[PDB]
């Protein structure tokens, strides 16, 4: 994953602009699926 | 999908019941941590294409301080909410002589129906809540700090100690999801006890305006 | 329209209208009526009132702030 | 029923493009791709107090996804409603509120500052976030910059 | 002092007239 | 107590609508035409002549159609009326130039969308040669 | 030579033509007027422009409706003067041995190659420009259309102002009842047509009424079906226009100055396509076949890029960029004064012609415009005439840096990146691979203008 | 960025009531840094009653 | 800057003009009083487009002059403080560049000009040119400047500009 950092992100933080460059989101899993790899793929598909 | 609806409706009910508890209303212990397995058992049928509908999902709770201050949580049971249905709900609420009610509107709301919440009499208090918004409990989020509504007595004492005015205190929008969650209006002060890294605990007060 | 003031012209209005018109006539103002050798400006304006030709329009301010536009020709003068 | 002006030939061409462009078989719009990988860093890993007492960080899969759909992503099965946070303050404002943005803004400001190893006192960082959120809504830093 | 009424000039009535000179 | 950068000025000018340098030339030409021939009056004041040359020299548009198209194009956006004439009159080459010259634009306009607006003005403004 | 004929009328017809141009070596004209030689060193000391006189032969034919044509010869008319670059063919220090240069107080090691204006040595900084008569396909994500068929076309050295046409291809992002069906269609914008007209209609205006001929010029390989399907949607928009006259009428409808009468629209479209459009391929009235083939190639180039079988042209590729030196630069400038020179002669004669008396040429030709016109920009640095209501290109003809000999050499070989849309869209600052052996990579001024200014490679 | 940040916080100051307020006198923070201590005298240390 | 406004002006009409169609005299008079002048509050009134309406003519007591309040549409040139606008140079002196912003004249001080610029007295014509000579400002040159302040003098507006701000100059 490419996450914009440095000046480009610092500007966007003070610049409240509605559309950032790479507005990524981190998804944290819970329960049994949080440990298994295959069980996390279905979540990946249902989010993508 | 019928199976998807069970989880979608179950989350709304679970969050809605917790909403009253956070507000300050008396809520039964079992209804707060009610499980999904019990959601189907206590209805006895599948919600979609079954006897369990959104009309019977209405719940009635009473304020802890006084039982006469009951609260309503109505469900339109329709893809879109119009003026005619809204007039019925408050008219229905008139018989029970209640002052506050909650409407769990679907993703779509008629723009004309939105005006019903603005032209209502001062004693009418209708708060709109989108279906998507109530699927998750905003309060339990780690980023969201603990919010406590300050009574009028505390507000006057608070300003006297700090010698502050209403404008000097930090402002918070009335349309904020947290403000809507607590159902607070203008002139109300919310106590925010956040876990500050430096001092551990830091109490902040924000005025709704 | 809807004018409630008296149709007749008051003496004060007549005096001011002739005086203002006479001053205007003395300032190379045109004369609607025919000139038959009347040199004195007051006489020129006096006959103008008789013939109902004075362009001046009287705006009577009522005590309540309203105003009524009464024409000199419309008003009934006394001769 | 419709069979019995683009009757059926031109209409099929028109409908064909539509279903190959704006048809979502499964997923949420504005999400291009999802990155799944075990986080080696401690901050991403969940820290839970053990029975003995010593802190332990278990291995939990994290799915970093491009785009912001926090309102819908959070309301999903097998997704943590607590630790799931986005890097977009604007999205957080409309979902969690201005108060949550103050912490999110702090994390993003600290994340970029700490990326190169530099450190800044928390008090200074907190002051910037408080001023922006002092009025209850996100405020762009004063752009005049005279001083 | 004779101020309850004001004289106003009207152009429509002035549309007729010839200068003496 | 008034400053154009901060969009502070007498309240009277709020109702007024701004005009382009090229557009004003048309209005001046209309005023010039009637005075020259329609009525026999004194020659136009030196102030009128001075601004006529300024508008003609800085006229960025040929005909009314080009002026109207730019006016309509910029009206669709949330551009303030003060910026409406100022942007067209200045004709910034790029978005970066406009923001530095016009501090107000940078408040509510992004570096990308505004660039798509200035380049449109470039396609409308034409050269004598 | 390529100047348009000068015609004056108000029975008395005057036709003035320039036969030949004579250039003499630089001389200084004092109050006495003697043509004394003007050494380059004297120019710097006296703070005067180093330049040479310009002479033109003017032949005028006058007919007074009397069926009697007579003409007079004007030998070496003093049209004006032209600044002379040092050490050039017309310079006073060409082919001179090192011994002679010292006698004239000039450094033999000095390479020259600059202009002395008002005692200031100025070097014409080369300005990179997009190459002409070349088809380029670029991809822009901000435009409403997916691909750009940009191709700026100009004749030899310069007969008319450069004209550029963008044969664009609408993007698939848009959705509509009919747009989705046909999908992606090609639209071409003419230089004098405000709206984007379909490219297919253009060929119909040329004379290729048959639809098969349109595919023949665009699609060379009929066996390949991938390209054929792409051109199908473009035909749908232009299908209703079957006759050539209708196509000419269609184009003239959106013209800059549409004609009041119907027949005028066809004439305006005919002139635009014949003259304004694709001047380089053909300027006469019998180049319809040649013009169509080039137009089809532009579409064909677009098809390859759209399908991905052809790589998109690189913006920073120096092969796609041309360098304008003192020669090409001054050539464009010379047209500005010369064109104004004809206007001054025409305007001066206009009042004379209507009165019926002949007008002397000595007064008609203006020396100041030719002399001051070139001297102005070369001194100020603002390219072009100041009277014309536009923005001059600054940064050209900067004062030669004489602090060090190496600096002087670098300044003369200095290069400038393109400015405006071309430079902005590309990345002139970034170092490209094409600079190997052509532009020095290390050499570049430090600051905000880093990489915009460079230096020519030694060889 | 440096100039922009200073302008937005130029008027921010600590008053005599141990509160952070701007020129308008609006309370930005009840206590400076949420603790009421200077950022220069503070020293880094690790309390050993949690690990 | 050019604006479209609706102004009020009390027209003093002599009794000599009380003849046929005096409104024409009032209408034509307005084309001389507010036309070509420079009010200190709304700036130069370069031209008048049309007349909105003409109010009732009130006769002033004693004076005998009828007062006609008339509303008209006109375009003014009001230079707002701290506004950047193109200008035309009319003359150059050691004190600084003298510019011309439409009807008015704006003066640029030497200090306001960037330090890199240096006045050259001999160069014919004079023009503020820096040592690098990349940019030069000759007479009748289109330059962009920012008006730091404006002052009203003898019923005229005099403006003071500067070029210290970025992107101010020939461009």
């Amino acid at each position: 994953k490419n996450v914009t950092l440095g000046v480009p992100r610092l500007k966007e933080l003070i610049n409240i602009s509605k559309k950032p460059k790479t507005p990524s989101l981190t998804v944290f899993l819970l329960g049994q699926s949080a440990r298994d790899a295959e069980r996390a793929k279905d979540i990946l598909c249902r989010l993508e | 999908d019928d199976e998807e609806e069970t989880y979608r409706l179950w989350k709304i009910r679970k969050t809605i019941m917790q909403l009253c508890h956070d507000r300050g209303y008396l809520v039964t212990q079992d209804e707060l941590d009610q499980t999904l397995e019990e959601f189907k058992a206590q209805f006895g049928d599948k919600p979609s294409e079954g006897r369990p509908r959104r009309t019977d999902l209405t719940v009635l709770v009473a304020h802890n301080d006084d039982p006469t201050d009951q609260m309503f949580v109505f469900f339109p049971e329709e893809p879109k909410v119009g003026i005619k249905t809204i007039k019925v709900y408050c008219q229905r609420m008139q018989e029970e002589n209640i002052t506050r009610a909650l409407i769990v509107v679907q993703q779509g709301m008629t723009p004309s129906a939105k005006q019903s919440l603005v032209d209502m009499a001062p004693k009418y208090i209708l708060e709109q809540f989108l279906q998507q918004e109530l699927l998750i409990n905003i309060t339990e989020h780690e980023l969201v700090p603990e919010h406590v509504v300050m009574t009028k007595e505390e507000v006057t004492e608070l300003l006297a100690r700090y010698k502050l005015r209403e404008n000097q205190l930090p402002r918070i929008q009335a349309g904020d999801p947290v403000a809507r969650y607590f159902g607070i209006k203008r002139g109300q002060v919310v106590k925010i006890i956040r876990p500050s890294e430096t001092a551990g605990r830091y109490i902040t007060y924000r005025l709704v305006q | 329209q809807k004018r409630i003031t008296t149709p007749y012209m008051t003496k004060y209005e007549r005096a001011r209208v002739l005086g203002t018109r006479a001053l205007q006539i003395a300032m190379c103002a045109p004369v609607m009526v025919e000139l038959e050798g009347e040199t004195d400006p007051l006489l020129i304006a006096m006959k103008e009132l008789k013939a109902r030709k004075i362009p001046i329009i009287i705006r009577r301010y009522l005590p309540d702030g309203s105003y009524e536009d009464w024409g000199v020709d419309e008003l009934i003068i006394s001769d | 029923s419709d069979e019995n002006k683009m009757d059926d030939d031109v209409f099929l061409r028109c409908i064909e493009s539509n279903m190959l462009t704006d048809m979502t078989l499964q997923g949420i719009e504005q999400i291009s791709k999802v990155y799944m990988h075990l986080p080696q860093t401690d901050n991403k890993k969940k820290i839970i107090i053990t029975e003995d007492g010593e802190f332990k960080a278990l291995q939990e899969w994290i799915l970093e996804t491009d785009g912001v759909s926090l309102m819908r992503v959070l309301s999903e099965k097998d997704v943590d409603p607590v630790r799931t946070t986005s890097n977009d303050i604007v999205e957080i404002f409309t979902v969690l509120g201005i108060e949550a943005v103050r912490k999110a803004l702090e994390r993003e400001l600290y994340h970029v500052i700490s990326f190169d190893g530099s450190y800044v006192n928390y008090r200074h960082l907190a002051l910037l976030c408080d001023t922006m959120t002092c009025r209850g809504h996100l405020m762009a830093i004063t752009r005049h910059g005279v001083n | 002092g004779t101020g309850c009424f004001d004289l106003l000039l009207d152009a429509e009535k002035c549309k007729y007239g010839m200068e003496i000179p | 107590e008034e400053d154009a950068s901060q969009l502070i000025f007498p309240k009277e000018f709020e109702t007024a609508e701004t005009l382009l340098n090229s557009e004003v030339h048309m209005l001046l030409e209309h005023r010039k035409q009637q005075n020259e021939s329609a009525e026999d009056e004194q020659e136009l004041s030196e102030v009128f002549m001075k601004t006529l040359n300024y508008t003609a020299r800085f006229s960025r548009f040929k005909n009314r159609e080009t002026i109207a198209s730019v006016r309509s194009l910029l009206l669709q956006k949330k551009l303030h009326k003060f910026e409406l004439a100022c942007l067209a009159n200045l004709c910034p080459e790029t978005a970066e130039e406009s923001k530095a010259l016009i501090p107000s634009l940078e408040g509510r306009f992004e570096d990308e969308e505004l660039q798509q607006i200035l380049d449109d003005i470039q396609t409308k403004r034409s050269f004598q040669y | 030579e390529d100047a348009p004929p000068i015609d004056l009328q108000a029975p008395p017809r005057y036709l003035l033509k320039f036969e030949q141009i004579y250039l003499s070596k630089p001389t200084h004209w004092e109050r006495d007027g003697a043509p004394s030689p003007m050494m380059p060193n004297e120019a710097r000391l006296r703070n005067l422009t180093y330049s040479a006189p310009l002479y033109v032969d003017i032949t005028k034919t006058v007919i007074k409706e009397g069926e009697e044509q007579l003409q007079t010869q004007h030998q070496k008319t003093f049209i004006g003067k032209i600044p002379i670059m040092l050490r050039s063919t017309y310079c006073l220090l060409n082919g001179l041995t090192d011994r002679d240069l010292c006698e004239l107080n000039e450094c033999p090691l000095d390479p020259g190659g600059y202009f002395i204006i008002n005692g200031s040595e100025k070097v014409l900084i080369a300005q990179e420009k997009m190459a002409t008569n070349t088809v380029y396909v670029f991809a822009k994500k901000d435009s409403k259309y997916a691909y750009t068929g940009e191709c700026r076309s100009c004749l030899e050295n310069s007969s008319r102002p450069t004209s550029t046409i963008w044969v664009s291809m609408l993007a698939r992002g848009g959705q509509g009842a009919k747009k989705s069906a046909i999908g992606q269609r090609i639209v071409a914008t003419l230089p004098y047509i405000k709206q984007e007209v379909p490219i297919i209609i253009v060929f119909r205006a040329l004379g290729f009424v048959s639809d098969r001929d349109i595919l023949e010029h665009i699609i060379y390989d009929f066996e390949d079906p991938e390209m054929m399907e792409m051109v199908k949607p473009s035909l749908d928009e232009a299908f209703v226009i079957q006759e050539q006259n209708v196509a000419l009428n269609f184009i003239g409808s959106r013209g800059a100055k549409p004609g009041v009468t119907k027949e005028k629209r066809i004439k305006y479209a005919k002139e635009v396509l014949q003259k304004e459009m694709l001047p380089h391929v053909g300027v006469s009235d019998f180049c319809e076949t040649k013009k169509a083939y080039f137009l089809g190639y532009m579409v064909h180039r677009l098809l390859l890029a759209a399908l991905g079988r052809r790589e998109l042209d690189d913006r920073d590729h120096y092969g796609n960029k041309r360098l304008d030196l003192a020669g090409p630069l001054l050539a464009f400038l010379f047209r500005g004064m010369f064109k104004n020179l004809l206007k001054e002669v025409r305007i001066y004669a206009q009042k004379f012609i209507d009165r019926g008396k002949d007008f002397n040429l000595e007064l008609a030709i203006k020396t100041r415009i030719i002399s001051d016109g070139l001297k102005y920009s070369l001194a100020t640095g603002n390219w072009g005439d100041q009277k014309k209501a536009h923005q001059a290109r600054a940064g050209v003809s900067q004062v030669l840096n004489r602090l060090t000999f190496a600096s002087t050499l670098s300044h003369l070989r200095r290069l400038n990146s393109p400015i405006g849309r071309d430079g902005k869209l590309a990345k002139p600052r970034q170092l490209h691979n094409t600079l190997w052996g052509m532009v020095c990579p290390a050499e570049t001024p430090e600051g905000h203008a880093v990489g915009l200014v460079k230096n020519l490679a030694l060889m | 960025i440096q100039r922009r940040l200073i302008k937005s916080m130029e008027s921010v100051m600590v008053k005599y009531d141990a509160t952070v307020r701007n020129s308008i006198n609006q309370v930005v923070q009840l206590r400076y840094g949420e603790d009421g201590l200077a950022g220069e005298s503070v020293e880094f240390q690790n309390l050993a009653t949690l690990k | 800057m050019f604006y479209h406004i609706s102004l009020e002006h009390e027209i003093l009409l002599h009794p000599r003009y009380f003849g046929p169609n005096l409104l024409n005299t009032v209408k034509q008079k307005l084309f001389t009083e507010v036309e070509g002048t420079c009010t200190g509050k709304y700036g130069f009134v370069i031209a008048v487009t049309t007349i909105d309406n003409i109010g009732a003519g009130v006769i002033q007591p004693g004076r005998g002059f009828v007062l006609y309040p008339v509303k008209y549409k006109a375009i003014v040139f009001r230079p707002f403080k701290g506004e950047v606008v193109d200008a035309v140079v009319t003359q150059v002196n050691k004190v600084g560049l003298f510019t011309e912003i439409g009807p008015m004249s704006c003066f640029i001080s030497r200090h306001s000009i960037p330090s890199e610029m240096e006045f050259d007295p001999n160069s014919n014509p004079p023009c503020y040119k820096t040592m690098d000579e990349d940019i030069v400002i000759q007479q009748d040159d289109e330059i962009r400047l920012k008006i730091v302040g404006t002052r009203v003098d003898k019923n005229d507006i005099f403006a003071i500009g500067s070029l210290m701000d970025d992107y101010l100059g020939l461009v």
